C-alpha cells in the first residue's frame, strides 16, 4: 500500500527509507560546500549567501573545527550540522582522554557515521538534514570525507554537496585528471575559491561571501586554520580572474 | 513516532464502556463453560474442556481447575496462559498473608486483590487486559463456604451458584430453576453435571471432556478437604447421575 | 502533502521541509514588531508592546539577561521566558566559573543548539518565539537574530514580528548612517524609533506603548518604559 | 490493512513484511560476494565498484577484520554494514575478555543472528538491511563459513554466495562440488584457493576482472587478512597463464 | 585523613549607627604561623546597600559571599528589580547556611 | 528503663505500665500512659528508645484500624501479634531499627480465651501466662513463678500485680512513679483508675 | 491522532486554544481594581436547588494580601492554588516578607506550559493544559493594588478591570464604559453586582453570587451572604432612582 | 532510542480474537512438520531437516535441542524465534530452579516457564508473539515420561502423541490409528518414521531427518565416573547412521 | 512507562474521556442521599438482571471510610474500590498526623482530588465513578452530604441522587424535600429516601439497601424486613386517594 514515508525507521517495499531520502532534499536545497585533498593536507570552502547588507561581513562563520586538527563544513540545515559537530567534539575528546593521541580522521569519520546511522534506526528521531564534508591530517597523511544523512561516508579526492554540487563535481573531476601527481595546499586554496564561484551561478540571483579553511602539514603544522587577510584576497582575485 | 500504532487499550467508548473489557468478555463467551455451586456442606466446581483428542493425555492435563490454596480453588474461563499468570500471583498473595498473620487468607481478601490487579490493566499502562474469568471456591472460618466470580473488568461478585464461559445465560436460568438454599453437595454435583449436559455444544457429555472438584468438610475430620476428581472418578459420577 | 507531514517535528516533508518548525515561525509573524540596531559603541533594542484591551497592560517584550546582554521577543512570551532564563544561567555560569562575561557570539551558539534539540526529537515542540539579542563584550557592540529553527545570525540591524519588513528595508537603506552613530546613545535610539515607526499602520507610538533598551561601552543593559521614553515620541 | 507492513508484527498470513523488505535492501549496492573453504584456509571474494572518480578507492570496502581470526563481508548498504561491523568487533573483544578464548566464527554468527532476531520481534528496532558472511579457520571446526540475514537466520556453509546474481554463483559452485565429491577446495596453499574463487566468479558471472574490480579476504590458522590490489594482480596473472 | 577545613584567621567588626552602619575587617590572611597575604579583602559590597563578611575558613567565606551575591542578582531577575532589604538578606543567608547544616560553612558571617 | 508487666488470668489479660518519663537528671512526667488500643479487644504496651516507642505504637495502631475498616472485622490477638513481630523483625536489619519492646494483651472472641504475647525489639515473639520487659522481669518472673495460678480471677490477678509492683518499688533503683493498669476481656478494655491507693 | 503540543498552521497550539473554549463555558467572574482595593465577584451557578450554594468555592485566598477568582473547569484550579499558596508562604520563609503579586502570578503561569508526552528540555508530567482561567488580585508595597488574568497559555495581563467566563465579552464592554481611575471600593462592589446581574441567566441574589475584596489594611476577605445582600439591596435602589 | 512502544501490540478485536496470536499460529502452520510420540519406556521427538541450499551444512543447524539432560525440544514455525526460546529455556532451568533446588526442573515446570515467556510476548509492550509451537519431551523421577505442546498464546497441553506444522492434521489422524498404551520406545521410533515419511516430499534418510529420544540413562555420555547416583543424560539425539538402520527395516 | 495523553481537549472545549466516564456513571445503579436534621440516609438499588447471589459476601454499595464517614457510588464497581481504599488510607493518615478524624468535607476534597488527577495525568483514564459521601464531623451533630464526579468537581447537597434514572428521582426530591423543615426524624428521613427510589426501582425490598448514619460513629445497615415495612406502608398511602 502506501504511508511508508511517514515514519523514519520503516522500510518501503523496495527496501528504501524515504525519510532519509527526504532529508537529502533538505541538503540539496542548502548552500554549496566543498573539500579538496592536497598532497599534504585538505582544504574546505563554502558559499555564504548574503541575504542583505545588514549581515555583518566575515562574522557568521560556518566552517567548524574539531579538536585542533580537523575541519568540518556542511550543507543543509545548519543547526543539524552544529549538533553533529558538538557530538564530534565530545567524541574526539573521549578518544584523546583514553588513548592520548589525537583522533585519527578515519576513526573520527566512523564516529560521525555511527551516530548519523543511529538516527535512521528509530521513528522517535528524524535523520540529519545535512551532508558533512570534513577531514584533516593524522599519523599517516591527509584525509577527506563526506558523510550523508543515511550515515554513508567514503574517503574522497574532492567532495561537493548542496545546490551547486554538479558544477563543483565537474570542476573537481577536471583537477583529478589534470593534476594526477598531486595538488599543493597553496594551489588547492585558490582552486577551491574558483569552484565556489563557478558553483555560485546556481544561486546567482543573490550576492554571496566566500569562506575558506585548510589543514596542511607544511602550511599550518597539521592544525586546522582559517584563511584570512592577504591569502584570502589572493584566492578571491584568482577566482574573479578565472570567471571572466 | 509510536503514537501511530497505539490501540489505546484503556479508554472509554462514547457510551461509557471499556472497549477492551467488552471484547475480552466476548472472547470468554466462546470458552468452555465452568460452573460453581455452593451447598450447606461444600462447594462443587465443574468445567467443560472445549476441543479434545484421543491422544490428549487427560491424567496429566489441568486446563480449567486450579488450586490456589489448601482451602481455595478456581475454575477458569478464557486464555489459560493469562489465567496461570494470575493464578501464580494469587498463590504468592495467600502465602504472604499467611506469613504475615499466621492465618490462612480469607477468601474475599484474595479475590479482591486479584480483581484489583485486573482493574489496573483497565485504567493504566496501555496493555491489553487479561482475557480471563474466574470462579472462586473456598472456605474460611468467618463466612464458611463461599463462591465468587471475577471478570476482566476487575468487578467481582458473590454467588450461591454461577456459570462462566459459553452459554452462561442458559446455564444461569437452569441453575436458578433447580437450585435451593438447603441443598447438599451430592445434590449439587448432580445439578452442575445436568446443567452442563444441556448447555454443551457437543453431542454428549463424556468423562474425557470434563474437570470436576469438590471442597467438602471431609466427612470424617473436622476441617476442609479439596478433592480434584481423576478421570475414573468423573467416569463413575457420570454413571451415577444417569448419563453413563 | 503538508497535511500528512505536519503532525510532529520528527517528520520531513517530501521536499525536505519541517512544517512544525515553519508553523512555529508563523507565531513570530503574528507577534508584535520589535527592532534591533547597533553602532560600534552601542546596541539598541526598540519594541512595540501589544495590549489586550484599553483596560489591560502592555505585554513587556524586553528581558535583561546580564549586565552586558539582553534581548527582545516576538511570539510566545512563555518560550522567551524559558530561553532568556537559560541565557541568564549561561551568562551567570561563565562569570562564576571563569570570571568571564559571555561573548554574544557564544550566547547565539547556545540558543541555536537548545532550539535544535526540540526540532529533531519526538514528543517535543519547537519554540514558538523569535529573539533579538544585543550586547557589548570584549569585541564591541553586537546584535543577533534568533529564529526557533535554530538559525542565529549576527546583523548590524534587523526587525521581527508583524510588518517587520518595513523597518528592515528602512535599516537596509539607513545602514551607513546609524552604524556611524558612535558615542551618542540618544541618536541611535532615534534611528531605532524611526525604524519601528516604519512598521506602524494601526496606531501611533504612545508613552505606555513603546519600550526601549540600550547597552554599550559605558552603559549596562537598561530598559526604558513609560515617561522615560516620552522624549522619543 | 496498512500498519502491519510498517513495523515487525505478523500480517494475517503470518508474515513479517519489514523483514522481507530488509532482505530487499541487501541488494541495493549491486555487489556479489562468495566464500569457499580450502584445506586449511577460507577465502571471501567480493566485487569492488567505484563509480565516482572523486572517491578514494582505498576507503571503499565491504570486508571487515572483526578480530585477529574472524573476517566479515557484508552485502547491503554501508551504514548498516558498519553498524554490524562495529558491534561484531565489540562482541568479539568482550567474549575474549570474559571467557578467556577467541570467539569462534559460528558463535559470533549466532550472537549477531540473535540480535537480528530481536529487531524482528521488538517494534522500536528496525532490521538491518544486510547479510553478514563470517569466515575463519576455527581452532576446533577448521575452515568455517557462517552467514546471517535480517530474519535472524544463520547456518554454516561448504561454500556460499550473496548478492543480485547469487543464484548463478551458487549453481556454479553446486555443480563443482557434485563433480569433486568433497565439501572443500582440495588445495594446500591459500593463493590457489583465491584463484579458484576468482575463476569460478568469472565463469558464473561471465565477466572479466581487473585488480581494482575485486576485494579479497583470506582466513588462515590464527590470522584473517585482506589482499592489496597488487596481491590480487599477482593472482589475476596466475589464472590468465592457464585459461 | 583529609581535613576539609582550615583557618585563615583575621577579625571583623560591625557597628550600626542611627542613620549609618560600618563593617570592618583586617586584610591579613594566614595559614598556621605564616602570612599568605597582607592584603586580601574579606568585607564586600554585595549590592542593594548590603556589606558582608564571612570570616574563618576563607574558601567557605568566599563561597558564601559568592552565593549571596548571586542570590541578590537573581532576586532582581525574579522580582522586578526589587531592592533586597537587610532583613530579607538575613533570612536568605540563614537558608544558605542551614542548607549545609551537616557539612557547615566554617565561618562567622556579619552583614 | 520503663516498667512493662503483663499477666493472663482465666478470663482476662492485665497490663501494668509505669507512669514516669525521665530524660537525664529530670522526671518530665509522672502520668504517662505507655499503651495504645489497636482494636476493641487488643491492647499493646511499649518500652524502649525515646521517640521510637510512640512512633512504632501509633504506626501499628493506624495499620490495625485500617484493616478493621477494610474488612469490617477485628483481627485475632494471634494475627495482630504476628503482624507486630514481622514489623519488628524487618526493622532490625534496616538502616535505623525501632528499639521498642512490647507486650500485646488480647481477648480472642472466637476462642473466648485471653492471650498475652511478649515481643522484643528483635522480633522475638512468645506467648506467656505472664511477661515483663527490661530489668523488671529479673524481679517479677520468680515472684510470679511462685504465686501464679492459671485459674485465677481478674481480682486475684490484680492482687498479684500489686505484689509485683511492691517488690519493684522496694528493690529497683529507679522511681518509676507507680503504674497505670488496664484489663482486657470479652467486654473490651478498661482502666483501673484507682490503683494508686487500691 | 496528533501530538498534544502540536502547532496549527496559523501558529497557535491546538490544546491551548481548545482549553480557551472550555473557559468560555464557565461561570462569570469579574475583577475591579481601585486605589482603595480590588474587588472579586463570581457567579455561583448552582446546577440544582438542592445544591447547597455556600459549598461552591470559586473565590479562594492565596495569602492575606492575595486573592483568587476562577472560571472554567474549576477542579483544575486546585493544584494551581496549592502551588500559589506554597509559593507565597515559601517566599515568606526564605525572605521574611510578602511575595509580590506579579511574582506570584508569574509562578502560577510557569505551571501552564508544562504539558506534553515527554518533551525535550525538562520533564513535564501533565497530559493537557489547565481548563480554567484565574483572576489574581492583591496588594504589595511596590506596585500597590493589582489585578491579573492568568490564562492556560501561560500569559498574564494586568487589568484595571476584567471579566472572564460565559458573559465575558458583554461584561468587558460594560467595564470599558464604567471604569475610571478614581472609583471608590463601594462603587466597584456595586459595579460588579450590576454587571453580574446583567449577564447571569438567573436573578442575582446573595446565594447565587459572591463578592470579595483585598485591602492593604484588612487583607483578603470573602464577604458573607448578609453583607452582600445589603449591597444588592443598595444597588437595586440606585438603579430605580434613574 | 528508548522503546517508546510501552503499549500492547496484541489486542482484542470486536469478535474477541487476539489477532497476532492467530497470525502467529498461521505462521506455525506453514512451518515444517514435527511430531512427538510417548512410549511406556521413553519418548521420541522428530522433524524434517529441510535445508535451504545443498551448499549449506544442515548438520550445523539442529532443530532438535537439549534443554536439560532429561528434556529435549523441537518446533514448527520460525526457526530464529525457536533458537532464542531455547537459549532462554536452558537459562531459566538454572536461574529459577537448579540454582535453588540443586536439581533440574521436572518437564511440566520447565514447560511452564517457557509458556510464561511466550504469554508475556503476547501482552507486554512493544513486542509481537513468538511464531512457533514447541513440542517438549522429557523425564523426571516422580512424573516419569511426558510430552508437551506449547503454543504462541502460552497455552500448553500434555499429549500421548501429536504433530504440528504443515501436515499436522493428517499426521495426527495417522498417530490415532497406531498409538496405544503398551508401546515400547523402538515401536514409537518406528511409528514416528512412518508418520514423518508422509510429510516429506524428497529424500527420506538419516541426513534429511532429525530425531531424538528421552529414554534410559546414558552413562557413556556423562563424561565422568565415580558417583553412583549420576548415571548420565536421558536425552539422546540419534545419529544419521542410527536412523538409516531403522529405515532399511521399515 | 506509558504516558499517552488520553484525557485531552477537543475543538469545542470538552474532554471526551471525562464526559464518557460520566456515561459510565449514568449506566451505574441508582444511588441517593438525603440529609435529616439529625441524620443522613444513603439509599442504593440492586439489579435484577441476574439473581442467585450470595448477599452475605457480595460487596455492598455503601462502604465505611471511617467509623463516622460512609461512601456510596454509581458507575464502575472496580474503579470504586481504588477510591475507597485510598480514602480509607488517607483517613488513618489524618488521624495519625492531626490527632483527629477527617471532616466529611476534607475526605470528599481528597477523593475529588484523586479523581481530578486522573483527568490530567499521562497514561491513565478517568474514574468511571461518581460518589456520595456522608457523615458527621468529629464532635459535631450537623449532618454532611457531598457528591463527587469524574471531573474532580465536588459540592454539598441537602439531598442528591446519581446513576441510572437519577433525573427522575432528583425531580422527586426537588419537589418533596423542604429546606426550611427537613426530615426531623430518622424514621421519616428513611421514608423519603425509599419513596424516591420507588420511582425508579419498581418492586423490590431486596432491590433496595439503606444505610443510616448518625452522629458519633453511629452507623447501621437495614435488613430486608425493616425496609419492607417502609415499602409496604408507603403503598397503602397511595391507595387511599
Amino acid at each position: 500500500g502506501t504511508g511508508y514515508d511517514l515514519s523514519n525507521s520503516v522500510f518501503s517495499p523496495d527496501g528504501r527509507n524515504f525519510q532519509v531520502e527526504y532529508a537529502v532534499k533538505a541538503v540539496e536545497n542548502g548552500t554549496t560546500s566543498i573539500g579538496i585533498k592536497c598532497n599534504d593536507g585538505v582544504v574546505f570552502a563554502v558559499e555564504k549567501l548574503i541575504t542583505s547588507k545588514l549581515l555583518v561581513p566575515q562574522k557568521n562563520v560556518k566552517i567548524q573545527v574539531v579538536d585542533r586538527h580537523i575541519g568540518c563544513v556542511y550543507s543543509g540545515l545548519i543547526p543539524d550540522g552544529r549538533h553533529l559537530v558538538n557530538r564530534g567534539r565530545e567524541e574526539a575528546a573521549s578518544f584523546k582522554k583514553l588513548y592520548k593521541t589525537p583522533i585519527p580522521i578515519p576513526a573520527f569519520a566512523d564516529r560521525l557515521g555511527q551516530y548519523v546511522q543511529a538516527h535512521t534506526l528509530y521513528n522517535s528521531v528524524r535523520p540529519f538534514g545535512v551532508s558533512t564534508i570534513f577531514g584533516g591530517v593524522d599519523k599517516n597523511g591527509a584525509h577527506l570525507y563526506m558523510l550523508e544523512p543515511s550515515g554513508s561516508y567514503w574517503g574522497y579526492k574532492g567532495a561537493a554537496t548542496g545546490k551547486g554540487r554538479q558544477s563543483a563535481k565537474a570542476e573537481l573531476e577536471k583537477l583529478v585528471d589534470h593534476h594526477p601527481e598531486g595538488l599543493s595546499a597553496r594551489e588547492a586554496v585558490k582552486q577551491a575559491a574558483k569552484i565556489i564561484y563557478l558553483a555560485h551561478e546556481d544561486n546567482k540571483e543573490k550576492d554571496f561571501e566566500l569562506e575558506i579553511s585548510w589543514c596542511s602539514l607544511s602550511e599550518t603544522n597539521g592544525l586546522h586554520k582559517f584563511v584570512k587577510g592577504d591569502l584570502l584576497q589572493e584566492a578571491i582575485d584568482f577566482a574573479q580572474k578565472e570567471i571572466n | 513516532g509510536s503514537r501511530r500504532y497505539d490501540s489505546r487499550t484503556t479508554i472509554f467508548s462514547p457510551e461509557g464502556r471499556l472497549y477492551q473489557v467488552e471484547y475480552a468478555l466476548e472472547s470468554i463467551s466462546h470458552a468452555g463453560t465452568a460452573i460453581g455451586i455452593m451447598a450447606s456442606d461444600g462447594i462443587v466446581l465443574a468445567a467443560e474442556r472445549k476441543v479434545t483428542s484421543t491422544l490428549l493425555e487427560q491424567d496429566t492435563s489441568t486446563e480449567k481447575l486450579y488450586k490456589l490454596n489448601d482451602k481455595i480453588a478456581v475454575a477458569v474461563a478464557g486464555l489459560t496462559a493469562d489465567a496461570e499468570i494470575l493464578i501464580n500471583t494469587a498463590r504468592i498473595h495467600a502465602q504472604n498473608y499467611l506469613k504475615t498473620y499466621n492465618e490462612d487468607i480469607p477468601v474475599e481478601i484474595l479475590v479482591r486483590r486479584l480483581s484489583d490487579i485486573k482493574q489496573g490493566y483497565t485504567q493504566h499502562g496501555g496493555l491489553r487486559p487479561f482475557g480471563v474469568s474466574f470462579i472462586y471456591a473456598g472456605y474460611d472460618d468467618r463466612y464458611g463456604y463461599q463462591l465468587y466470580t471475577s471478570n476482566p473488568s476487575g468487578n467481582y461478585t458473590g454467588w450461591k451458584a454461577i456459570s462462566v464461559g459459553a452459554n452462561t445465560s442458559a446455564a444461569q436460568t437452569l441453575l436458578q430453576m433447580d437450585y435451593k438454599d438447603d441443598m447438599k453437595v451430592d445434590d449439587a454435583i448432580e445439578l452442575a453435571l445436568k446443567t452442563l449436559s444441556k448447555t454443551t455444544d457437543s453431542s454428549a457429555l463424556t468423562y474425557d471432556r470434563l474437570e470436576f472438584a469438590t471442597i467438602r468438610k471431609g466427612a470424617n475430620d473436622g476441617e476442609v478437604y479439596q478433592k480434584i476428581f481423576k478421570p475414573q472418578e468423573i467416569k463413575d459420577i457420570l454413571v451415577k447421575t444417569g448419563i453413563t | 502533502f503538508r497535511n500528512n507531514y505536519d503532525g510532529d517535528t520528527v517528520t520531513f516533508s517530501p521536499t525536505g521541509r519541517l512544517f512544525q518548525v515553519e508553523y512555529a515561525l508563523e507565531a513570530i509573524k503574528q507577534g508584535s514588531v520589535t527592532v534591533g540596531l547597533r553602532s560600534n559603541t552601542h546596541a539598541v533594542l526598540v519594541a512595540l508592546k501589544r495590549n489586550a484591551d484599553e483596560l489591560s497592560s502592555y505585554q513587556k517584550k524586553i528581558i535583561k539577561c546580564d549586565e552586558h546582554m539582553g534581548l527582545s521577543l516576538a511570539g510566545l512570551a512563555p518560550d522567551a521566558r524559558v530561553l532568556s532564563n537559560y541565557l541568564r544561567q549561561q551568562c551567570n555560569y561563565s562569570s562564576l566559573v571563569f570570571n568571564r562575561k559571555l561573548a554574544v557570539e557564544r550566547a547565539g551558539h547556545l540558543l541555536c543548539d537548545k532550539a535544535q534539540k526540540n526540532t529533531q526529537s519526538y514528543g517535543g515542540r519547537p519554540y514558538g518565539v523569535g529573539l533579538l539579542i544585543i550586547g557589548y563584550d570584549k569585541s564591541g557592540a553586537h546584535l543577533l537574530e534568533f529564529q526557533p529553527s535554530g538559525n542565529v545570525t549576527e546583523l548590524y540591524g534587523t526587525a521581527i514580528g508583524a510588518r517587520s519588513q518595513g523597518a528592515k528595508t528602512y535599516l537596509e537603506r539607513t545602514l551607513d548612517t546609524f552604524i556611524k552613530i558612535d558615542g551618542n546613545p540618544d541618536e541611535l535610539i532615534k534611528a531605532g524609533v524611526e525604524a519601528i515607526s516604519q512598521s506602524l499602520r494601526d496606531e501611533s507610538l504612545t508613552v505606555d506603548n513603546l519600550s526601549i533598551a540600550i547597552v554599550g561601552k559605558d552603559t549596562p543593559f537598561t530598559i526604558y518604559d513609560g515617561e522615560a521614553v516620552a522624549k522619543y515620541i | 490493512a496498512g500498519y502491519d507492513r510498517h513495523i515487525t508484527i505478523f500480517s494475517p498470513e503470518g508474515r513479517l513484511y519489514q523483514v522481507e523488505y530488509a532482505f530487499k535492501a541487501t541488494n541495493q549496492t549491486n555487489i556479489n560476494s562468495l566464500a569457499v573453504r580450502g584445506k586449511d584456509c577460507t577465502v571471501v571474494i567480493s566485487q569492488k565498484k567505484v563509480p565516482d572518480k572523486l572517491l578514494d578507492p582505498t576507503t571503499v570496502s565491504y570486508i571487515f577484520c572483526i578480530s585477529r581470526t574472524i573476517g566479515m563481508v557484508v552485502n547491503g548498504p554501508i551504514p548498516d554494514a558498519r553498524n554490524a561491523a562495529l558491534r561484531a568487533k565489540a562482541e568479539a573483544a568482550e567474549f575474549r575478555y570474559k571467557y578467556g578464548y577467541d570467539m569462534p566464527c559460528d558463535v559470533l554468527a549466532k550472537r549477531m543472528a540473535n540480535l537480528s532476531q530481536i529487531y524482528t520481534q521488538r517494534a522500536y528496532m528496525r532490521p538491518l538491511g544486510v547479510i553478514l558472511t563470517f569466515v575463519s579457520v576455527d581452532e576446533e571446526l577448521g575452515p568455517s563459513i557462517y552467514k546471517t540475514d535480517p530474519a535472524g537466520y544463520y547456518v554454516g556453509y561448504k561454500a556460499t554466495a550473496t548478492g543480485p546474481k547469487q543464484q548463478e554463483i551458487t549453481t556454479n559452485l553446486e555443480n563443482h562440488f557434485k563433480k569433486s565429491k568433497i565439501d572443500h577446495i582440495n588445495e594446500e596453499s591459500w593463493e590457489k584457493v583465491v584463484e579458484f574463487a576468482i575463476t569460478h566468479m568469472i565463469d558464473a558471472l561471465g565477466t572479466e576482472f581487473s585488480k581494482n574490480d575485486l576485494e579479497v579476504g583470506v582466513a588462515t590458522k590464527d590470522k584473517f587478512f585482506t589482499l592489496s590490489a597488487e596481491n590480487i594482480e599477482e593472482r589475476l596473472v596466475a589464472i590468465a597463464e592457464q585459461d | 585523613q583529609f581535613n576539609p577545613y582550615g583557618d585563615n584567621g583575621g577579625t571583623i567588626l560591625g557597628i550600626a549607627g542611627e542613620d549609618f552602619a560600618v563593617l570592618a575587617g583586617d586584610t591579613r590572611n594566614i595559614t598556621d604561623y605564616s602570612i599568605n597575604s597582607r592584603y586580601e579583602p574579606k568585607v564586600f559590597d554585595c549590592g542593594d546597600n548590603i556589606v558582608m563578611s564571612a570570616n574563618g575558613f576563607a574558601a567557605d567565606g568566599d563561597a558564601l559571599v559568592k552565593r549571596f551575591k548571586n542570590s541578590v542578582k537573581w532576586y532582581h531577575f525574579d522580582h522586578n528589580d526589587k531592592k533586597l532589604s537587610i532583613n530579607s538578606a538575613a533570612r536568605n543567608i540563614q537558608h544558605l547556611l542551614y542548607g549545609k547544616r551537616f557539612f557547615p560553612y566554617y565561618v562567622h558571617t556579619i552583614i | 528503663m520503663d516498667i512493662i508487666l503483663g499477666i493472663r488470668v482465666q478470663d482476662s489479660v492485665i497490663l501494668a505500665s509505669s507512669k514516669a518519663v525521665t530524660r537525664g537528671i529530670s522526671v518530665l512526667k509522672d502520668s504517662d500512659d505507655k499503651t495504645r488500643q489497636l482494636s476493641p479487644h487488643t491492647l499493646m504496651s511499649f518500652a524502649g528508645e525515646a521517640g521510637d516507642t510512640v512512633q512504632f505504637a501509633e504506626y501499628i495502631q493506624a495499620n490495625i484500624q485500617l484493616y478493621s475498616i477494610r474488612e469490617d472485622y477485628e483481627l485475632s490477638p494471634q494475627a495482630v501479634s504476628s503482624f507486630v513481630r514481622q514489623e519488628l523483625a524487618k526493622s532490625i536489619r534496616s538502616r535505623r531499627p525501632y528499639q521498642v519492646n512490647v507486650l500485646i494483651g488480647g481477648y480472642d472472641k472466637k476462642k473466648n480465651k485471653p492471650e498475652l504475647y511478649q515481643i522484643d525489639y528483635l522480633g522475638t515473639k512468645v506467648e506467656l501466662p505472664y511477661g515483663a520487659h527490661g530489668y523488671s522481669g529479673f524481679y517479677t518472673f520468680s515472684l510470679l513463678d511462685h504465686h501464679y495460678r492459671p485459674d485465677m480471677t481478674t481480682e486475684e490477678g490484680l492482687d498479684l500485680l500489686k505484689l509485683c509492683v511492691q517488690e519493684l518499688e522496694k528493690r529497683m533503683p529507679m522511681d518509676f512513679k507507680g503504674v497505670i493498669v488496664k484489663i482486657v476481656d470479652k467486654d473490651g478494655i478498661r482502666q483501673v483508675d484507682d490503683f494508686q491507693a487500691q | 491522532d496528533r501530538g498534544v503540543s502540536t502547532f496549527s498552521p496559523e501558529g497557535r497550539l491546538f490544546q491551548v486554544e481548545y482549553s480557551l473554549e472550555a473557559i468560555k463555558l464557565g461561570s462569570t467572574a469579574i475583577g475591579i481594581a481601585t486605589k482603595e482595593g480590588v474587588v472579586l465577584g463570581v457567579e455561583k451557578r448552582a446546577t440544582s436547588p438542592l445544591l447547597e450554594s455556600d459549598s461552591i468555592e470559586k473565590i479562594v485566598e492565596i495569602d492575606r494580601h492575595i486573592g483568587c477568582a476562577m472560571s472554567g473547569l474549576t477542579a483544575d484550579a486546585r493544584s494551581m492554588i496549592e502551588h500559589a499558596r506554597t509559593a507565597a508562604v515559601t517566599h515568606n520563609l526564605y525572605y521574611d516578607e510578602d511575595i509580590n503579586v506579579e511574582s506570584l502570578t508569574q509562578s502560577v503561569c510557569d505551571l501552564a506550559l508544562r504539558f506534553g508526552e515527554g518533551a525535550s528540555g525538562e520533564e513535564r508530567l501533565m497530559s493537557r493544559p489547565f481548563g480554567v482561567a484565574l483572576l489574581i488580585a492583591g496588594h504589595d508595597a511596590d506596585d500597590g493594588y493589582q489585578l491579573f488574568h492568568a490564562e492556560p497559555s501561560g500569559t498574564f495581563y494586568r487589568y484595571n478591570a476584567k471579566a472572564i467566563g460565559s458573559g465575558s465579552e458583554g461584561a468587558q464592554a460594560e467595564l470599558l464604559n464604567e471604569w475610571h481611575s478614581s472609583l471608590t471600593l463601594k462603587e466597584a462592589e456595586l459595579l460588579v453586582l450590576k454587571i453580574l446581574k446583567q449577564v447571569m441567566e438567573e436573578k442575582l441574589d446573595e446565594n447565587n453570587a459572591q463578592l470579595s475584596c483585598i485591602t492593604k489594611q484588612d487583607g483578603f476577605k470573602i464577604y458573607d451572604n448578609e453583607k452582600t445582600a445589603e449591597l444588592i439591596k443598595e444597588l437595586k435602589e440606585k438603579e430605580a432612582a434613574e | 532510542m528508548t522503546d517508546r512502544y510501552s503499549f500492547s501490540l496484541t489486542t482484542f478485536s470486536p469478535s474477541g480474537k487476539l489477532g497476532q496470536i492467530d497470525y502467529a499460529l498461521t505462521a506455525v502452520k506453514q512451518g515444517v512438520t514435527s511430531l512427538g510420540i510417548k512410549a511406556t519406556n521413553g519418548v521420541v521427538i522428530a522433524t524434517e531437516k529441510k535445508s535451504s541450499s545443498p551448499l549449506a551444512m544442515s548438520e550445523t543447524l539442529s532443530k532438535v535441542s537439549l534443554l536439560t539432560p532429561d528434556i529435549g525440544a523441537v518446533y514448527s514455525g520460525m526457526g530464529p524465534d525457536y533458537r532464542v526460546l531455547v537459549d532462554k529455556s536452558r537459562k531459566v532451568a538454572h536461574t529459577s530452579y537448579k540454582r535453588i533446588y540443586g536439581e533440574y526442573p521436572p518437564t511440566k515446570l520447565l514447560v511452564s516457564e517457557v509458556a510464561k515467556i511466550m504469554q508475556e510476548a503476547t501482552q507486554s509492550g512493544g513486542v509481537r508473539p513468538f511464531g512457533v509451537s514447541l513440542l517438549i519431551a522429557g523425564h523426571d523421577e516422580f512424573n516419569g515420561f511426558s510430552l508437551y505442546q506449547v503454543d504462541p498464546s502460552g497455552s500448553y497441553f500434555p499429549w500421548k502423541a501429536t504433530a504440528i506444522g504443515k501436515g499436522s492434521v493428517a499426521a495426527k489422524t495417522f498417530l490415532e490409528k497406531r498409538w496405544n498404551d503398551e508401546l515400547e520406545l523402538e515401536d514409537a521410533i518406528h511409528i514416528a518414521l512412518l508418520t514423518l515419511k508422509e510429510s516429506v516430499e524428497g529424500e527420506f534418510n538419516g541426513d534429511t531427518i532429525e530425531l531424538a529420544i528421552i529414554g534410559d540413562e546414558n552413562p557413556d555420555l556423562l563424561g565422568y565416573t565415580g558417583i553412583p547416583t549420576d548415571k548420565g543424560p536421558r536425552f539422546r539425539k540419534l545419529t544419521s547412521q542410527e536412523i538409516n538402520d531403522r529405515l532399511e527395516a521399515l | 512507562g506509558y504516558d499517552r495523553a488520553l484525557s485531552i481537549f477537543s475543538p469545542d472545549g470538552h474532554i471526551f474521556q471525562v464526559e464518557y466516564a460520566l456515561e459510565a456513571v449514568k449506566r451505574g445503579t441508582c444511588a441517593v442521599g438525603v440529609k435529616g436534621k439529625n441524620c443522613v440516609v444513603l439509599g442504593c438499588e440492586r439489579r435484577s438482571t441476574l439473581k442467585l447471589q450470595d448477599t452475605r459476601i457480595t460487596p455492598s454499595k455503601v462502604s465505611k471510610i471511617d467509623s463516622h464517614v460512609v461512601l456510596s457510588f454509581s458507575g464502575l464497581n472496580a474503579d470504586s474500590r481504588i477510591l475507597i481504599e485510598k480514602a480509607r488510607v488517607e483517613a488513618q493518615s489524618h488521624r495519625l498526623t492531626l490527632e483527629d478524624p477527617v471532616t466529611v468535607e476534607y475526605l470528599t476534597r481528597y477523593v475529588a482530588g484523586v479523581q481530578q488527577r486522573y483527568t490530567q495525568s499521562g497514561g491513565v483514564r478517568p474514574f468511571g465513578v461518581s460518589t456520595l459521601i456522608a457523615g458527621f464531623d468529629p464532635r459535631d451533630d450537623e449532618p454532611k452530604l457531598y457528591q463527587t464526579e469524574p471531573s474532580g468537581i465536588y459540592s454539598s447537597w441537602s439531598a442528591q441522587t446519581i446513576g441510572r434514572n437519577s433525573k427522575t428521582v432528583r425531580e422527586f426530591l426537588e419537589k418533596n424535600y423542604d429546606r426550611k423543615e427537613p426530615p426531623a426524624t430518622v424514621e421519616e428521613c428513611v421514608k423519603l429516601t425509599v419513596r424516591s427510589l420507588l420511582e425508579v426501582v419498581q418492586t423490590g425490598a431486596k432491590n433496595i439497601e439503606i444505610t443510616v448514619v448518625k452522629p458519633d460513629s453511629d452507623i447501621v445497615a437495614l435488613s430486608s424486613e425493616e425496609i419492607n415495612q417502609y415499602v409496604t406502608q408507603i403503598e397503602q398511602e397511595k391507595q387511599e386517594q
